């Protein structure tokens, strides 16, 4: 099975410079060749830059001109990306897909990918609390639980519930900037009767710092 | 280079029905009889996936009411029927020349009737009010279309200040829309302040559904 590995998320202040890894499994990494492919939200995919990883002849985009620069490792099997001075137009998500030559080209794989957030703010642990209703009129048979996620960056971060028990009637809203700091938060509808058998708790992950959180409602 | 135009930017098809998007090229990437684009399909959240190959051809895998037609520069991608499954954003790209370039971007969305909101509104945890704040969050569920408002108001005062929205996709199964509000304020604001109401304006009531709470 061949896969495209890659970090969660990165972090950069503008100007800087970083360099993003895309792991190749699966299949030789020098008979085939690796593109780049930008998503802004709203703005939709763009083309980056594509790589031979054999002999390192790189073709980059107008746009993408000496803003990117392509370089792979053979014995790794991973092909890296390097950005220079990175705006905030340039905060997007990043993949890597394996190009599949059958006649037209099309891409057959992809990675999992990178959010690269451009930013003078430092890495901020999330801050999680409950929120638990604690009063009712009892007019519906279905009580509603939600769980608060505020102060912390960057983006994106993991809530689940019960630690993945839940898989249903759960919804997780995506985060909000205020004050430079990212705010989310979560809800589950179960039954009157799972509530008061059942323990709900808020599990809450970030990838970016490496933290856990849990809270129980 | 081969610029691809997708019209509309988004569509909104109900089930069972045919959902016709258009990828319009600047020049003609047919070569050789054998046409040059490949459709995507990308969920939020997700890497896209390939669909329809040569804008002819149907990928191993992909259900059959996926398909596509056209020569030239005008292509064309029918579904049918729509199913509650088929609502993501959909691309188009052009390998004929280079640099290559992807298209613009549709949203498909699926079309049904209109649903009332379930709005549950939450007080702040002990937790955050040892640390000095508080938020007030109101949650707003299983509401179509997503066109709607909330309103704060505490103590029969409506407040605009320090609120947090946030609006989420379709969801796939339900063909639904929810949304949240987050009104944060201090302590000493919390304290100060007993009825916290949240109001929800949408298309379905006439007037605002009024769900609160007394510290």
């Amino acid at each position: 099975q061949v896969q495209l590995q890659q970090p969660g998320a990165e972090l950069v202040r503008p100007g800087a410079s970083v360099k993003l890894s895309c792991k190749a499994s699966g299949y030789s990494f020098t008979r085939f060749w690796m593109n780049w492919v930008k998503q802004r939200p709203g703005q939709g995919l763009e083309w980056i830059g594509m790589i031979h990883p054999s002999d390192s002849e790189t073709r980059l985009n107008q746009k993408f001109k000496d803003k990117a620069t392509l370089t792979v490792d053979k014995s790794s099997t991973t092909a890296y990306m390097q950005l220079s001075s990175p705006t905030s137009e340039d905060s997007a998500v990043y993949y890597c897909a394996r190009k599949d030559y059958d006649y037209d080209a099309w891409f057959a794989y992809w990675g999992q990918g990178t959010l690269v957030t451009v930013s003078a703010a430092k890495t901020t642990p999330p801050s999680v609390y409950p929120l638990a209703p604690g009063s009712a009129a009892q007019t519906n048979s279905m009580v509603t639980l939600g769980c608060l996620v505020k102060g912390y960056f960057p983006e994106p971060v993991t809530v689940t519930w019960n630690s993945g028990s839940l898989s249903s009637g759960v919804h997780t809203f995506p985060a909000v900037l205020q004050s430079d700091l990212y705010t989310l938060s979560s809800s589950v509808t179960v039954p009157s009767s799972t509530w008061p058998s059942e323990t709900v708790t808020c599990n809450v992950a970030h990838p970016a710092s490496s933290t856990k959180v849990d809270k129980k409602i | 280079d081969i610029v691809l135009t997708q019209s509309p930017a988004s569509l909104a098809v109900s089930l069972g029905q045919r959902a016709t998007i258009s990828c319009r090229a600047s020049k003609s990437v047919s070569a050789s009889v054998y046409s040059y684009m490949h459709w995507y399909q990308q969920k939020p959240g997700q890497p896209p996936k390939l669909l329809i190959y040569l804008a002819s051809s149907l990928e191993s895998g992909v259900p059959a009411r996926f398909s596509g037609s056209g020569s030239g520069t005008d292509f064309t991608l029918n579904i049918h029927p729509v199913e509650e499954e088929d609502a993501a954003t959909y691309y188009c790209h052009h390998s004929r020349e280079l640099p290559p370039a992807f298209g613009g971007g549709t949203k498909l969305e699926i079309k049904r009737a209109d649903a009332a909101p379930t709005v549950s509104i939450f007080p702040p945890s002990s937790e955050q009010l040892t640390s000095g704040g508080a938020s007030v969050v109101c949650f707003l569920n299983n509401f179509y279309p997503k066109d709607i408002n909330v309103k704060w108001k505490i103590d029969g005062s409506e407040r605009q200040n320090g609120v947090l929205n946030s609006w989420t996709d379709q969801d796939s199964k339900d063909s639904t829309y929810s949304m949240s509000s987050t009104l944060t304020l201090t302590k000493d604001e919390y304290e100060r302040h007993n009825s916290y109401t949240c109001e929800a304006t949408h298309k379905t009531s006439t007037s605002p559904i009024v769900k609160s709470f007394n510290r």
